[PDB]
């Protein structure tokens, strides 16, 4: 009887100084399509460009 | 004395396309950013947003 | 940088492949200790004895020998299909 469910560190570390857990961003991430290092990184190139 | 509907956009004049934001449709919408990987021709919009 | 396409994309082609018509037999079971292949001997009362998986040095075909140096070009310099933002 296993529910192999991922635990959002955010949902086990309410220490605001270093883990934006703002309910508001609590959902922007849910909205996002599974990332990656390449994309997280690519946004940076683009957000910055 | 005619107006029909009065939405509350997001002041297009401030978020000029110098912020790469194509705001017409209703919502923001930058082009190349947190794009998903490995998907058909479209699919790059559920989150273009 | 690589697991993004590698675990997510190589993995599937692999699974689909685990089901190919011919790739029969068994290759593993995730356990390094214990798992030992199953042996098959074509035995015959008339004194025949030719096992299927016999060990006999490097053949001419060119498969027998495994070469681990292949890890680097795959790991360091080999572009991917879903890595740099192809379809």
């Amino acid at each position: 009887r296993y529910h192999e469910s991922v635990l959002e560190i955010a949902d086990i570390f309410d220490q605001a100084d270093f883990i934006q857990t703002s309910d508001a961003v609590r959902q922007l991430r849910a909205l996002m399509p599974t990332l990656s290092t390449s994309q997280i990184r690519h946004a940076i190139e683009r957000i910055a460009q | 004395y005619g107006a029909a509907v009065v939405n509350i956009d997001l002041n297009r004049d401030f978020f000029d396309t110098a912020t790469g934001i194509d705001l017409t449709k209703g919502i923001p919408l930058v082009q190349d950013l947190l794009v998903p990987i490995g998907v058909t021709a479209g699919a790059e919009q559920s989150a273009e947003y | 940088n690589i697991a993004v396409a590698h675990t997510d994309h190589l993995s599937v082609v692999y699974a689909t492949m685990s089901n190919f018509m011919l790739n029969f037999t068994n290759n593993f079971s995730g356990n390094h200790a214990t798992f030992k292949p199953d042996q098959y001997v074509i035995t015959s009362p008339e004194g025949s004895y030719k096992p299927i998986i016999e060990r006999q040095g490097e053949t001419v075909d060119g498969l027998t020998i495994i070469d681990t140096s292949i890890v680097w070009p795959i790991l360091c310099q080999c572009t991917y299909p879903l890595v740099r933002q192809e379809e």
